């Protein structure tokens, strides 16, 4: 697993299309201020660990307690799994709280109080750090959720939504005008782009470094958000909004400088004005220290291309195993709360397959250059919480096998077959609805010493789904491995082989399907 | 006087006339038997002292030379030898020689026995040289060669390139794609010592190196055998000892730079210099503003660079290295 | 394999910290009192034959993966009269430094980390009568292993802990072929409130409480030759977390968990004991023992044998123990090696244990 | 090129008509195509096929714990004979 | 790691070592630059000074046609109409097409002057079907390698990094050769192309302030397309031998071996079928061992030909060894692809890059996937 | 003269003039977590997941027998 | 110079100008390098009779690199301060008698990158180092 769930590592992202290039959902493709409009607010963060264990003043235990505010602990979502004694013991989660009805950033909708909250997004993106992904064969997106309508904080059942992920070449010009904005070269003494370009001020000299100097003056005049405007010019570019103080929406509050609950105080951690004072000891604490780049993979170049992959995830309050991506759900019956109370809990897992896109928008073919990831939320009509208590992308050592296997067939892509590869776990796995994962008979946990801890260690089997339009008669699907194995030291070669029927699909028989192994120098040719 | 000499030949009596091995060929078959050279190489080594002490003039000069000079013969494979183009004619495409020089001079040259203060000048001057010549059709004798000229075999490094194409003994091919190659390396290091006062020792160093490497293409004319060079090109490297301590401690931050102000005010001047160089004060200077060089339209592609440089001569902007780099010099070092 | 381990917090209390006990395989409650003699039994420092006694323990881990991973010992006793002795011992377990790099121009300046876990004591013996001693000791406990990283918050974890021991040492009984010497000790270790490693009431684990018991006899032979023959008995005084079901799959499991998470240190104590509708045969597989044989040759030379054994459905420790012992004119050295008998891997196995103490002060006779 | 293989090249014993005993395994199917060797495996492949005729079948197959098993623990045996010998600092043999 | 520096180079690679050690070719590589995506961002004055440029690569930059290979395969622009203005078989330069950085925005070029600035640089084309990263790439703060980072061969057209691009990064090269008494550069060095910043004004309120881009030819793009011609400049017959560095001449054996399973050192025709009858002597496959298949066994120990060859590897320091890397390399640029093919071809309908026209002994021994793909892509190809 | 980099989750190794041949990474516990003998001075990308693990060991074994030993923090 | 070359476009055609109206130029090179070096800048180490020794030192460093590719200037400014004091108490007393050796060392680097344009202010702070050590 490569693991996504880090805050940090997330910016705002640009506009997205939804099916297509051709496709103005968001306004993507507008050039005007109007390619912001449809943007609500999103912030997207990690509880600071200061809320739970030394209480901030007005914070309460009942803030605490909500199923979007509390600590999440691993036994509660990894009941199996063994850790040492001093080491991390509770989940990270990685927060994002969509108000739909709320202006997003630098967002000058005439009237956006007037429109359908549903019809907004929220989105952030991020760059990956391998972007061959058929040379690393990342399998698919798995995510671990907490289940919005159930928790003592619920949502109310109307408030269905949806989550976009998009994998690919995502263009880096969040405030869309051609020119790559840096606020480390900002400020009254340098040149800037002598018409201004629709959102602000940016700098016309060649970026060097992505760095702040340490002057204070300078830090006030460069650290002003992507719009390069210091909220005292903002209302000169976002007219609909200059009577208030804030007319870009843009503005930075550190957590502890804020008022209210645990979500209200994260609500403007996001924002890229403020965000890097330079002293430590700031009321309003900076959060980064990085100047806010239009360069996400920090390769110095913006990145204008819209050639991605689309897939997709429906947030309903009665989502159950089977559809909509689901693999697991673990339910949580008495969670003790700081206030003294209890709260049931949903665990939602979902593994997306990247082989399988929903949509294609612009000209993407494979997964050899897989540079950026964004996901985005929408179609909500009230504000959101989704807590991602793990969030990576998943690769696995064995290969799906493309091309025909029976000559019968000789049509490999086609007759619309989902063939995935996944595995199934103890320590994930052990509440998966058809059928709950279990070790074969006979077949314990390795135990491990960790430091005068004992450790118990994971039994994973690989599990292969046949699913859409089903397997013809003699076809057949496989995954391979390149090895180099002996086995004329040994007289036996063995497995354990489960099949199940899939849920809401008619039922597999027996001797219906049948599990093969097929080794030697090649699938084709010379084969046992 | 060191002198070395390898030879290394090859027997080659188990072909054909044709490249065809023998089947039924002996290891024992002509055992005494030497074969054509495929290698030779002669490597000199000469140590002088320089007694110069024998006068009671220059009684304290301790000088030291040393000479080293290498020289190796290739023999081409057959491919080069005896190849046939596809039109069915035979050139012989040559072997290679190549040379090598190790000069070196160490002098200590004790002051003793205000300019009495210096009590020792060391000097230590070290030059590399070295010279590849493919192409080079002759072969060499059993105890080595003087063919291409004596002064090459130990070293020389002058030009034998035209005399081997007028002596006939360079390839005839006109196609020839091995290059002719000159290296030379200059190291001078010299020290001095001074006692100015009875306490204070000063120490004076001097540097200076310079490499330069020098290749070319070349035919020989099949008419007159003269020698053709194709393309001649020069790289390398220089290092030289300078003081510019007259700037060392100016200040120099992110908002003031007295050198670099220089720097840029030094542009003008030397593009001034160069232009008087270029066009001798015979004429009027052309610059980029006036009437015979006007700025022209904002959509022509050189508006921007006329305007950058209005004053400036015609073939000298402020980006020429030839302006800047002088410019760059003088202003750091704190000259005028 | 392991069925059912007993889950406490800071296990690195359990580890022997010296060579001698190592040696005997981790035993100390009921061996011959010793500069060691706190983590096993602090009683009997009122029975040292020297004044004032300091000691350095040295116990490496991953000893062919790297370096500087050990647990330390420091200890320092003095007896005051001939009835009473204050002692100090000092735990500390570490990785060494660990330099924090990135790339970014690798001449910028690094912040080192320590992760480590620190145990220090102190105990109080006083001689009842002139065969047995009690002491108390106080130890505070502070666990700082994690590395403070974003999202993560490396505040250290501490606690408190109190410990009553008893050692009984008679005097030297002529029989028909020996003049032997008899030993008994108990000790009740690590009584104090939970630990919580996530600064968290709901979330705090089991302080090791542990209960060790034991005797021994000394084979003296010609008054130069002695064989000291010692068995220790331990139990961990911390309740049994549920295993497969104790009558919904899941939430059986969960309220189990739940319920035995809700219960205190003190009451714990006592529910560690019997909890199980069996007799005393089937609460025997939480006991562990040890048996260890030491020979002394002129006071200056020890050979030391021992065998510890956990049940193997909880722990899996079960070893054979090598150790020698030396003493100059002041300075004792003592070497241990362990023989791993488990299948778990042992992570003290290929393992040389150090220990050297300093004696010096008066000398008291024993009676 | 025989009639005794599939469509895809296959052998399969089983399917054999002049074959006793199939390929000698009650429970599984075996089946060879081109000489392969299980001295070097390079290449190893876990996979579903149908069997339903007129069907489209789904499911999940979970594969666990793939495994070589009963070692063939059979010793060896080895002799050596060195032969030394040395005559009066003129002669050395040395025969192994 | 290994790239060809054209595909001039690249398609004569074949034909210039038909008779290797000699080299049928004048080409001297004399000047090379090499840029690359800048992920370090470190500025110091000590490793080969700070040289950072915004960089324009374009993929068809100084290609002509060639004789026996099509335009499509030469060049990605969609149109070739007018592109061209030298003869077919021209060695690259900088003036064999419309790209010409030289006449950019001229009279017929294909280029503006919007194609110096990144901002511009889309529109920068006077063509119509222009992408972003098919037919050219840009970077902001290119990077220049230094001659440590990389070696070349000076003869063959072809640079060997010493790190290798496994991910997204851009390569783009300026060049300039000598073929006789001519010169010919393909790229932009920073001593011949435009200033890097251009100032207008006196004070930053009306300064206006121009960065310019070096055009330079790309060799490897941002985006993986196996089916862009920019693909087959990655060279796929080099092989570098584990843990090795500075092999030596009778310290170096290297066979080729079929092994199915067995190691066999010949190839045999498939049952039913045959190997072409009365081939050349230098084409020989039946009962020929794989070295002299490959085209690697045809000097003796002194390098000198022979008529079968002397059964060991052909070491020549400059050819088929990188001596001081330890690396092999093939004298065909696919060895295992159209060599083999075209020693199995027996008629003019089979082509090798139709793999439905093969004769059933190309079927099982060419392995043209492991050449038009990825090697992760070509693991489906397990046969071969 | 030997470098190890943690930045996101991927260890860098560098080191001046020396070539590594293997690379293994094992946990605390001791368990190897990742072992490579194919070592070009590249990146590594080790499994994120490691159950609340931080510490870990790296081994380099160079092209002589030497080895380089040197704990990170897996952040 | 780490290195200069011979320029092909420095011919006898009648092309004199390049596509930035300079005159060809015989020899060409990419980078310039000025290093200056005060090593040290002052030294002065003495020694009290009351075995009071200080070392005390200055250290500069200039590293100009002028750059035609771009036609920037490269600029690392160094500077190091180093103190030394050593003594000795004498006959210090706890019956147990022994000399305190004491020893102090302080440094203070700063080191700094700077990237000039030529033709407009943009001097740009590259890297820094501002470190102190007792
Ligand atoms: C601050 C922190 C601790 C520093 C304190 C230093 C004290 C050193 C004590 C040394 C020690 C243990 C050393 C082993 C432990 C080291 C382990 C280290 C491991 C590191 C990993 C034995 O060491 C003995 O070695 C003998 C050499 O053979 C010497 O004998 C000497 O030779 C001549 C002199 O030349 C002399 O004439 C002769 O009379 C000596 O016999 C002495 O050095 C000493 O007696 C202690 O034993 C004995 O030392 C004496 C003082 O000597 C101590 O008396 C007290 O000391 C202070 C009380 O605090 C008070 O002030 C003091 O009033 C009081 O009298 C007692 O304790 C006593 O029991």
């Amino acid at each position: 697993t490569i693991d996504m769930r880090s805050a940090y590592a997330w910016s705002l992202a640009s506009t997205p299309f939804i099916t297509s290039i051709n496709d103005n959902t968001f306004n993507a493709n507008s050039n005007t201020l109007e390619y912001g409009f449809k943007r609500a607010k999103l912030s997207w963060y990690t509880i600071d660990p200061v809320f739970y264990s030394s209480k901030p003043s007005g914070i309460s235990n009942d803030d605490l307690s909500l199923n979007t505010t509390r600590r999440i602990y691993s036994r509660e979502l990894y009941p199996n799994t063994d850790i040492a004694q001093g080491q991390i013991q509770v989940v990270n989660t990685l927060d994002l709280t969509y108000y739909p009805g709320e202006r997003g950033p630098y967002n000058n909708n005439p009237s956006f109080g007037a429109s359908n909250p549903s019809a907004n997004f929220g989105g952030i993106m991020r760059a990956l750090n391998s972007t061959n992904f058929e040379q690393g064969n990342v399998e698919y997106i798995q995510f671990w959720v907490l289940d919005p309508y159930v928790g003592n904080g619920e949502s109310p059942a109307t408030n269905a939504g949806k989550i976009y992920f998009n994998l690919g070449e995502i263009s880096e010009d969040v405030l869309k005008d051609g020119r790559k904005q840096y606020e480390n070269g900002l400020g009254p003494d340098q040149v800037m782009v002598n018409p201004q370009p629709l959102w602000g001020d940016v700098p016309a000299s060649q970026s060097l470094i992505y760095a702040f100097d340490t002057n204070p003056d300078n830090r006030k005049n460069q650290d002003v958000g992507l719009d390069g405007l210091p909220s005292s010019r903002e209302g000169s570019i976002y007219t609909n909004y200059a009577g208030e103080a804030d007319p870009a929406g843009d503005d930075y509050t550190y957590y502890l400088n804020a008022d209210g609950g645990v979500l209200e105080r994260y609500k403007n951690y996001n924002g890229t004005e403020g965000n890097s004072a330079v002293s430590i000891n700031d009321p309003n604490r900076g959060s980064t220290t990085l100047p806010d780049v239009e360069d996400i993979n920090r390769d110095n170049t913006m990145s204008t291309i819209n050639a991605y992959y689309e897939y997709s995830i429906d947030v309903k309050p009665g989502m159950q195993v089977g559809e909509n991506y689901i693999t697991d759900i673990r339910e949580v019956t008495n969670v003790d709360l700081p206030n003294g109370g209890t709260t049931n809990a949903r665990w939602i897992q979902f593994k997306i397959p990247v082989s399988q896109p929903q949509n294609t928008i612009g000209n993407i073919t494979d997964f050899r250059s897989i540079r950026f990831m964004r996901m985005f939320m929408t179609g909500f009509n009230s504000q959101m919480t989704v807590r991602f208590g793990a969030l990576d992308l998943v690769r696995g050592e064995w290969r799906r096998y493309t091309g025909t296997l029976d000559a019968n067939d000789q049509n490999p892509d086609d007759d619309g077959v989902e063939f995935d590869v996944a595995a199934v776990n103890i320590q994930e796995n052990g509440t998966k609805c058809p059928v709950n994962y279990v070790m074969p008979p006979g077949v314990q946990r390795e135990q491990l010493y960790n430091n005068n801890t004992v450790i118990n260690q994971n039994e994973q089997a690989l599990a292969v789904r046949i699913g859409g339009a089903g397997l013809q008669y003699q076809d057949s699907r496989a995954v391979f491995k390149n090895v180099s194995v002996d086995m004329r030291q040994y007289k036996k070669l063995k497995m354990f082989l489960h099949a199940e029927s899939l849920p809401n699909q008619p039922t597999l028989e027996d001797d219906e399907m049948v599990g093969f192994i097929r080794f030697g120098n090649d699938f084709t040719q010379n084969f046992y | 006087l060191n002198y070395s000499a390898t030879s290394n030949n090859i027997v080659r009596n188990f072909l054909n006339d044709d490249n065809s091995p023998k089947e039924d060929f002996n290891i024992w078959d002509d055992y005494l038997d030497i074969g054509t050279p495929n290698q030779h190489a002669q490597q000199l080594v000469l140590n002088y002292d320089i007694p110069i002490n024998k006068i009671p003039i220059f009684g304290f000069v301790k000088a030291s030379y040393s000479y080293t000079a290498d020289y190796m013969w290739q023999r081409s494979s057959t491919a080069f030898s005896e190849y046939e183009d596809p039109n069915g004619t035979v050139y012989d495409l040559g072997n290679t020689i190549q040379n090598s020089n190790s000069n070196t001079l160490t002098t200590t040259l004790n002051m003793n026995t205000v300019l009495t203060s210096i009590k020792n000048v060391q000097i230590n001057y070290t030059k590399n040289s070295g010279t590849v010549l493919p192409g080079y059709t002759p072969s060499v004798g059993f105890l080595g060669t003087s063919k291409p000229s004596l002064g090459f075999v130990f070293g020389s490094q002058d030009d034998v390139r035209y005399e081997a194409a007028k002596r006939g003994w360079l390839t005839t091919y006109q196609d020839f794609n091995q290059s002719f190659t000159q290296v030379s390396n200059k190291l001078l290091k010299v020290t001095a010592n001074i006692d100015l006062l009875p306490d204070l020792k000063v120490d004076l160093s001097m540097d200076r190196s310079y490499s330069e490497n020098t290749s070319e293409q070349y035919s020989v004319d099949p008419s007159t055998n003269e020698y053709k060079p194709l393309s001649p090109y020069t790289y390398g490297m220089f290092s030289i000892s300078t003081v510019m301590i007259k700037t060392a401690f100016s200040p120099s931050d992110e908002t003031q730079s007295a050198a670099f102000d220089d720097f840029r005010s030094n542009r003008l001047i030397i593009a001034n210099r160069l232009a008087e160089g270029h066009y001798g004060s015979g004429v009027a200077i052309p610059r980029y503003g006036d009437a015979n060089n006007p700025i022209p339209a904002e959509t022509d592609p050189n508006y921007a660079v006329y305007t950058a440089n209005q004053g400036y001569p015609i073939g000298y902007t402020k980006s020429n290295q030839a302006v800047l780099l002088p410019a760059f010099l003088a202003a750091y070092t704190g000259s005028d | 394999d392991i069925e059912r381990p007993i889950t406490t917090g800071v296990p690195f209390l359990l580890v022997a910290a010296d060579a001698r006990a190592a040696g005997l395989g981790d035993q100390g409650v009921a061996t011959s009192s010793d500069v060691f003699s706190q983590q096993w039994n602090p009683a009997k420092y009122a029975f040292a034959e020297d004044a004032q006694g300091l000691s350095i323990s040295y116990t490496p881990y991953l000893t062919d993966l790297a370096n500087d991973i050990s647990l330390g010992q420091v200890t320092y006793y003095n007896k005051i009269n001939d009835r009473s002795a204050f002692a100090g011992s000092f735990r500390y377990f570490g990785f060494g430094g660990i330099e924090l790099r990135q790339t970014g121009d690798p001449n910028e300046p690094t912040r080192e980390v320590n992760p480590n876990e620190f145990a220090l004591d102190g105990s109080y013996s006083l001689k009842l009568s002139e065969t047995f001693s009690m002491a108390v000791a106080a130890r505070y406990i502070r666990s700082n292993l994690k590395v403070a990283t974003e999202e993560i918050d490396a505040s250290a974890a501490g606690s408190f802990a109190v410990d009553v021991a008893g050692f009984y040492q008679s005097e030297e009984i002529a029989y028909s072929d020996f003049n032997g010497r008899w030993r008994a000790g108990f000790n009740i270790q690590n009584l104090g409130p939970k630990i919580s490693y996530d600064h968290d009431d709901l979330s705090a684990n089991f302080l090791p409480a542990n209960l060790r018991v034991g005797g021994g006899f000394d084979f003296i032979f010609d008054d130069y030759n002695k064989l000291g023959v010692s068995l220790e008995l331990t139990k961990l005084l911390v309740p049994t977390p549920p295993g497969p079901g104790t009558p919904s799959q899941s939430q059986a499991d969960e309220a189990n968990y739940k319920k035995y998470k809700d219960i205190g240190w003190v009451s714990g104590i006592f529910k560690s004991f019997g909890d199980a509708p069996g007799g005393f045969s089937e609460e025997l597989k939480e006991i562990t023992y040890s048996a260890a044989a030491e020979y002394m040759y002129q006071d200056a030379f020890a050979m030391r044998l021992g065998y510890y054994h956990e049940s193997p459905m909880k722990g899996a420790k079960q070893f054979f123990s090598l150790g020698a012992g030396f003493k100059y004119s002041m300075i004792k050295v003592d070497v241990s090696y362990l023989f791993s008998a488990s299948k778990v891997k042992n992570p003290l196995e290929n393992t040389l244990r150090f220990s050297l103490t300093f004696n010096f002060g008066d000398k008291y006779e024993t009676y | 090129n025989s009639s005794k293989r599939d469509v895809n090249g296959i052998y399969y014993p089983d399917n054999d008509p002049d074959l006793e005993g199939g390929d000698g395994d009650g429970k599984l199917t075996l089946g060879i195509k081109g000489n392969p060797n299980f001295g070097l495996v390079r290449n190893l492949m876990v996979g579903v096929k149908s069997r339903a005729d007129h069907k489209d079948i789904k499911g999940e197959v979970w594969f666990n714990e793939l495994r070589l098993a009963d070692l063939e623990n059979k010793g060896g045996m080895a002799a050596i004979l060195n032969v030394d010998t040395n005559m009066a600092d003129f002669a050395t043999v040395s025969a192994t | 790691r290994h790239f060809f520096l054209s595909q001039y180079f690249r398609n004569k690679y074949d034909v210039s070592l038909k008779n290797y050690p000699f080299i049928d070719s004048r080409v001297q590589i004399t000047r090379l630059e090499v840029w690359v995506t800048n992920k370090q961002n470190r500025v110091t004055t000590t490793g080969g000074g700070n040289n950072l440029r915004n960089i324009i690569a374009l993929q068809d930059l100084g290609e002509a046609q060639v004789s026996g290979v099509p335009d499509n395969e030469v060049v990605v622009i969609s149109s070739t109409a007018g592109f061209f203005n030298n003869p077919i078989d021209s060695p690259t330069s900088n003036t064999n097409n419309k790209y010409d950085p030289a006449t950019i925005g001229q009279a017929g070029s294909f280029l503006n002057s919007n194609i110096r600035e990144i901002v511009t640089a889309k529109s920068g084309f006077n063509n119509t079907n222009v992408s972003e990263a098919t037919d050219y790439s840009v970077l902001e703060n290119a990077r220049k390698l230094t001659t440590n980072e990389y070696t070349f061969n000076p003869q063959l057209g072809y640079i060997s990094l010493q790190q290798r691009l496994a991910n997204d990064e851009i390569l783009a090269v300026a060049f300039e050769y000598t073929v006789g008494g001519k010169v010919y550069q393909v790229g932009e060095f920073g001593s011949d192309g435009v200033d890097a910043t251009v100032v207008t004004g006196n004070n930053s309120s009306n300064q206006a302030i121009i960065t310019q881009s070096l055009v330079l030819k790309m060799l490897k793009s941002n985006l993986t397309n196996v089916k862009n011609p920019v693909w087959n400049l990655m060279m796929k017959n080099v092989y570098q031998i584990p843990q090795a560095y500075q092999i030596k001449q009778d310290d170096f054996r290297l066979n080729i071996l079929y092994t199915d399973p067995s190691p066999i050192n010949y190839i045999t025709p498939v049952q039913g079928s045959s190997f072409p009858p009365n081939p050349a002597p230098d084409s020989k496959v039946e009962q020929t061992p794989l070295l002299n298949v490959f085209n690697l066994d045809r000097l003796n120990y002194n390098n000198d030909p022979q008529a079968g060859g002397d059964g060991f590897f052909d070491y020549i320091p400059g050819v088929t060894v990188d001596v001081q890397n330890g690396r092999v390399i093939f004298t065909t640029k696919e060895p295992f692809g159209e060599l083999i093919f075209n020693k199995l071809q027996t008629g003019a309908g089979e082509s090798y890059n139709d793999p439905t026209t093969y004769n059933a002994n190309q079927q099982k021994y060419v392995f043209r996937n492991m050449y038009r793909n990825t090697q992760a892509g070509a693991l489906q190809d397990s046969d071969k | 003269s030997f470098y190890v980099s943690v930045k996101d989750k991927t260890i860098k190794l560098n080191s001046t003039e020396d070539v590594m041949r293997e690379v293994s990474i094992f946990d605390i516990s001791g368990k190897l977590l990742y072992n490579n003998k194919k070592v070009e001075n590249t990146e590594f990308q080790v499994s994120n997941f490691q159950s609340g693990n931080q510490v870990l060991i790296v081994k380099v074994t160079l092209d002589n027998g030497n080895i380089i030993t040197k704990k990170i923090v897996f952040n | 110079i780490n290195q200069f070359r011979s320029n092909f476009d420095y011919n006898s055609s009648p092309k004199v100008q390049d596509v930035n109206t300079n005159f060809y130029n015989e020899i060409i090179m990419s980078n310039v390098n000025l290093v200056e070096q005060f090593s040290p800048l002052i030294r002065m180490d003495f020694e009290l009779k009351s075995s009071l020794r200080v070392l005390s030192e200055i250290k500069k460093d200039r590293a100009l690199s002028m750059s035609f590719d771009n036609n920037l200037l490269t600029e690392v400014k160094g500077m190091e301060y180093i103190i030394g004091l050593g003594y000795r108490f004498k006959d210090v007393i706890f019956i147990i008698k022994s000399d305190i050796n004491i020893k102090a060392d302080f440094s203070l680097r700063n080191n700094e990158t700077l990237v000039r344009y030529l033709d407009y202010d943009n001097n740009q702070l590259a890297a820094g180092q501002n470190i102190w050590s007792l």
